[PDB]
């Protein structure tokens, strides 16, 4: 159902990031690192919610609107921040793993200065990792293999699974588990489970199985029917949710941020 | 003792501080006029500085 | 107790290179800016370096550009100058000189001894006219150099720096800027102006008024130091 | 002669307060209806003078309106040009409890008082580069709360040791000693001409005082709890006292009692400082509502706030011409405060 | 405008300057001492204002605040100490066999810490003060001297049971403001070595309320 | 079958 279903999870979903920027902005100043760093995945993710009707146009049948936006740089610009908002989810778990198992040294990196330039380093990576994708951004919208001819198409995107999950959401978000094991008041402990197990459980639940599909997509391109085009449809929905829940769930479950809300 | 002392003090200031005019609070609210139309010319928290390039409010 | 000492340079073989040395004391030269003003003999001053409280902004003077390099040792309170092929030009004697730029500072007010070099053979000027107007110690006199443009910002501050270099040492910062008078200077040299006029206005003088002044801008970006004066005994 | 001098003692407040009651007819808040109200007092944040990094415990203005030294619980006690945002310099302070900064009159010195009780005073404008600390002041007992600079050479200090006195900084020691209060002094503000100067202490009783002698001019009370913050009215005859009880209240030297309460139904936060305006119009109070809430002086009635702070408004000063009014709080900023045209 | 030039760069390097103060600052930790003068801190300060005792145990500066002396009204300048990794306060144990008042004032005043509007997260330590001298007086007389409700049993756990749990219900936020316990062993490293533990413990609290964990 | 569709 895709002309309910991309409505509802493009609506509150675009409106959530929108004002947890506004109260994380205003409410709150917060010049600590760790309010921009999550401020640079809520734009992302802001500036990423604009995908969802592109890619439903897929079921609307309307290849394109205009017709040159859909295919020259969408998947160059909306694909981009997938990349972005990884690498600072990635960027939030050192944040907080610097900051809370060791301030030792919080002096060299922990700076605002740096907060900027490694969101800046996050942005100029998801550009080069999508630079390809413009560089080849005609077909039809999806181009990276049509453009070259052997296997460049294939071995993209397994540089996009490898680049997307297996370094920044397999074992960088999975810092946050490594953040409490020697400071996990007893009920505090699962206190802060009930906010280091939900991240990485949503970041690993709503998001792998676009990667795990095509993947298999790669493996075979199963037939399709209304089943197909439903539940590959909901796969990406599940995908594009994923940055519906990390907004809200960053939002409520800080104490700060919940101070901020009530502020 | 020291009482009478500190009595003593305490009529230090009633006994002057009363031995004066004690003017009322007329007087008082007079300034609170004539002041304020002294310096509430000269008061920019007041009357906004719109200087070309007031020293804070540019 | 502030002394600021020079040394490096006295005769220079032509097309060779010679090293420049501020040695500062008695005060916190480290978060001071440091000029560097030559001088010719029978004539005016002449800037050459400049690096700015911290070493910022490190400044030349377009007749060095290049051919010269100043540095600041702040740990260890002393100057670096290396000067390379120098010219026939460099025929001077130099004066380091300290500067500390806040809200109402003190630029330009104690300077070196000096150190003299001596080699064998688009910007704003001032005019050190008038070379010399003698008088009797009981009586006033009054400089002035004159400048092209408005010297006065919007922040009001115009830069005119006099100096009065007394024969046999360092001139002495009269008023610093064109405005604000200067510390251990008496009361007799003051100073007044109006956009681009000025006024040195001097009330009496004695056996130490006597010494040929000098001024400095500061408002462009080279420091265009003073022409040749004469003591006006 | 206990009760013999209690009697007489009886007689002298019922003679002074029916000579209270016989000049004051009536509070000043009804003969003011005459005055216009200044309205909802709109002041935009000018300047942000972010820079200071703990609580901002006492701001204060040079001689010249563009310099202020703000000192807070991080021992940085930083002349700041609030024209440009600019540090003029960061002293370092040996105290990092200072709950007063003072702003000679010269403006080459500068001092800061709290719980070591001495009131170090700074060389500013030295021969040197540096500013450098002239003299201590050492001999109070208690917890120094307000120093104020009468002359280059007279620090006014206030104590917790329930007295205050006047210091001659070439030597070193007191020349004179003011004690006649019974709790901790909070807030010593010296007039304009610094000839008579007013200590507020815990026990609700501010006590004006003459620099010369030592001998306690007046008393005042009225309030209900501690007293936290006296200033002076420009015309130097009056005063202003906000107390934990959540107001302020209003005095007269000439009419040794109070005069105006600044309290509402809403606000029960006590009052952390206070300040007034140049005409005195104004007197801009920091709350710890969070708000420094700008308090109509010759009102009575909340006519403006300049909430704009995260944590409460602990210390705040105009100017000396009032361009500006730095409301830093305990939030670790000062804003600049300043009408927008 | 050069000269402006030149005052904004100082006015940076000053910001630099400020900024690598500050950092150490908000490093520092800002434990203060409590009590009455007949607590006996000297006692955990020997292995006219403050005396500031800055010293180091962990390669971890801590400024500890012999403020004891102060001789004034706490209620007008303990807002001062609103923001500190915790509060260090030393019993008065005395009340065993010692009156004057059997140490009611320490849960007189206790009750006023807990419910004081600066103290909320402000993890208060309760030190058992003259613990060696307590374990002998309730040894040689009962607790019931001034504790008529109490048990006592004539035992140190059971001392400890009565006295430190009288305090601890008026503790009223239990969830907010965790409270140590150490009783005061004169030794040469737990009585400060545990000081440091709870400090690191509320530092690592603090911080992840800060991180938003 | 690829990027965002089929």
């Amino acid at each position: 159902l895709v002309p309910v279903l991309y409505l509802l999870v493009c609506a509150a979903g675009l409106g959530g990031n929108t004002l947890v920027i506004y109260v994380v902005l205003r409410f709150a100043k917060m010049k600590t690192v760790t309010n921009i760093y999550i401020l640079n995945l809520a734009v992302a993710d802001v500036l990423y919610m604009l995908g969802l009707p592109f890619l439903a146009t897929q079921n609307a049948a309307s290849f394109w609107p205009f017709g040159p936006v859909l295919c020259r740089l969408v998947m160059t610009l909306d694909g981009v921040n997938q990349f972005t908002s990884v690498f600072c989810l990635t960027v939030m778990s050192v944040d907080r793993y610097l900051a809370v198992v060791h301030p030792l040294s919080s002096a060299r990196w922990r700076r605002p200065r740096v907060a900027k330039l490694a969101s800046a380093a996050a942005w100029v990576l998801s550009l080069c990792m999508s630079l390809p994708l413009l560089v080849f951004a005609d077909v039809q919208c999806n181009a990276s293999w049509p453009e070259p001819v052997g296997l460049w198409g294939a071995v993209f995107i397994i540089y996009t699974a490898v680049l997307g999950f297996f370094a920044p959401l397999l074992v960088i978000c999975l810092c946050y588990l490594l953040i409490v094991v020697k400071v996990r008041r007893r009920r505090s402990e699962r206190k802060v489970t009930r906010m280091v197990l939900v991240v990485v459980l949503v970041f690993a639940g709503c998001w792998l199985p676009f990667f795990t599909v095509n993947i298999v997509n790669l493996a075979v391109a199963l037939p399709q029917e209304p089943a197909s085009a439903g539940l590959y449809f909901f796969v990406v929905i599940l995908s594009y949710a994923n940055s519906c829940a990390n907004p809200v769930l960053y939002g409520f479950l800080s104490d700060n941020f919940r101070q901020s809300f009530q502020k | 003792t020291a009482s009478i002392a500190q009595a003593r003090k305490l009529v230090e200031q009633l006994k002057m501080e009363a031995n004066i005019d004690r003017i009322k609070v007329s007087k008082a609210a007079a300034d609170l006029m004539a002041y304020c139309e002294a310096h509430a010319k000269e008061d920019p928290l007041l009357t906004p500085v719109p200087a070309s390039e007031n020293p804070f409010r540019e | 107790a502030v002394q600021l000492v020079e040394s490096g340079g006295g005769l220079v073989q032509p097309g060779g290179s010679r090293k420049l040395s501020c040695s500062a004391s008695g005060f916190a030269f480290s978060s001071f800016g440091m000029h560097w003003v030559r001088q010719a003999p029978e004539k005016g001053l002449e800037w050459v370096a400049y690096i700015s409280s911290g070493s910022g902004t490190i400044y030349y003077a377009d007749t060095v550009k290049g051919r010269f390099t100043i540095s600041r040792d702040d740990p260890k309170n002393t100057l670096f100058l290396q000067m390379t092929s120098l010219r026939s030009e460099d025929t001077a004697m130099y004066y380091c000189v300290r500067s500390i730029y806040y809200y109402g500072s003190s630029p330009f007010d104690f300077w070196g001894q000096g150190t003299t070099l001596t080699v064998s053979a688009s910007d704003i000027v001032m005019t050190q006219a008038t070379s010399s107007v003698p008088v009797t110690p009981g009586e006033s006199v009054s400089i002035s150099c004159r400048s092209s443009k408005s010297l006065l910002h919007s922040n009001g501050n115009t830069y005119l720096y006099w100096f009065l270099q007394r024969p046999g040492q360092s001139p002495q910062l009269l008023i610093y800027r064109m405005s604000n008078l200067a510390s251990g200077v008496p009361d007799r040299f003051s100073g007044s102006g109006s956009g681009t006029a000025f006024t040195l206005t001097i009330s009496r003088l004695e056996a130490e008024d006597v010494g040929v002044y000098y001024c400095m801008q500061h408002l462009e970006y080279p420091l265009t130091f003073g022409a040749g004066t004469k003591l006006e005994l | 002669e206990l009760d013999q001098l209690r009697q007489e003692a009886e007689q002298l407040k019922n003679q002074i307060r029916d000579a209270r009651k016989a000049c004051a007819d009536a509070t000043l808040s009804q003969i003011t209806n005459n005055i216009d109200p200044v309205g909802r007092i709109q002041m935009r944040t000018r300047r942000t003078l972010r820079g200071h990094l703990a609580k901002i415990y006492a701001m204060h203005w040079g001689t010249d309106s563009r310099l202020l030294v703000s000192a807070s619980q991080d021992g940085k006690l930083i002349i700041w040009d609030s024209y440009t945002t600019n540090k003029v310099h960061a002293i370092p302070l040996r105290s990092s409890w200072v709950m007063t900064c003072a702003y000679a009159p010269s403006g080459n010195y500068v001092a800061c008082g709290g719980l070591d009780n001495i009131c170090s005073i700074y060389n500013l404008k030295t021969r040197e580069g540096n500013v450098r600390v002239s003299r201590e002041l050492a001999g109070h007992t208690g917890y120094l709360s307000c120093c104020r600079f009468l002359d280059d050479n007279q620090i006014v200090t206030s104590s917790g040791d329930t007295t205050c006195a006047l210091w001659d900084i070439e030597t070193g020691q007191q020349t004179t000693t003011f004690t006649g209060h019974t709790g901790d002094v909070m807030s010593l503000s010296l007039a304009p001409d610094t000839r008579l100067f007013v200590s507020g202490a815990c026990d609700a009783s501010a006590k004006l005082w003459d620099v010369r002698e030592g001998m306690c001019r007046q008393t005042f009370t009225g309030h209900e709890s501690d007293i936290n913050a006296i200033c002076f009215f420009p015309n130097g005859n009056a005063f202003a006292t906000g107390s934990d009880d959540a107001t302020c209240r209003l005095f007269d030297l000439r009419a040794d009692q109070e005069l105006m309460t600044y309290s509402h139904d809403n606000i029960i936060c006590g009052i952390t400082s206070v300040s007034f305006s140049k005409s005195g119009r104004l007197l801009l109070a920091g709350y710890d509502d969070f708000n420094c809430n700008v308090w109509d002086a010759l009102k009575a009635d909340r006519a403006g706030v300049l909430a704009g702070h995260d944590n409460r408004v602990s210390c705040l000063g105009v100017t000396d011409d009032g361009m500006a009014v730095a409301t830093g709080s305990w939030d670790s900023f000062l804003k600049i405060w300043n009408g927008s045209s | 405008s050069a000269e402006d030039k030149a005052a904004v760069e100082r006015s940076k390097m000053i910001d630099r300057n400020l900024r690598e103060d500050g950092e150490k600052a908000a490093r520092e930790v800002k434990l203060l001492l409590l009590g009455a003068g007949e607590s006996g801190k000297s006692t955990i300060v020997k292995q006219t204002g403050i005396v500031e005792t800055h010293f180091t145990f962990k390669d971890l500066h801590f400024k500890m605040f012999d403020v004891g002396a102060q001789r004034s009204e706490r209620k007008k300048w303990i807002h001062c100490f609103e923001g500190v990794t915790a509060i260090i306060f030393c019993v008065a144990l005395s009340d065993y066999d010692l009156v004057l008042n059997r140490m009611h004032e320490s849960m007189k005043l206790f009750d006023s810490i807990c419910n004081n509007k600066w103290f909320t997260d402000t993890s208060i330590i309760l030190f058992l003060n003259k613990k060696d001298l307590f374990e002998e007086k309730i040894k040689k007389s009962p607790l019931t001297i001034c504790y008529p409700e109490y048990a006592g049993s004539n035992t140190y756990e059971e001392a400890a049971a009565y006295i430190q749990c009288q305090f601890e219900d008026l503790n009223k936020r239990k969830d907010t403001k965790e409270i140590y316990t150490h009783f005061t062993c004169s030794t040469d490293t737990k009585n400060v070595q545990f000081v440091f533990d709870a400090v690191t413990d509320v530092i690592i609290k603090n911080n992840l309320k800060d991180c938003g964990l | 079958c690829f990027x965002k569709t089929c």
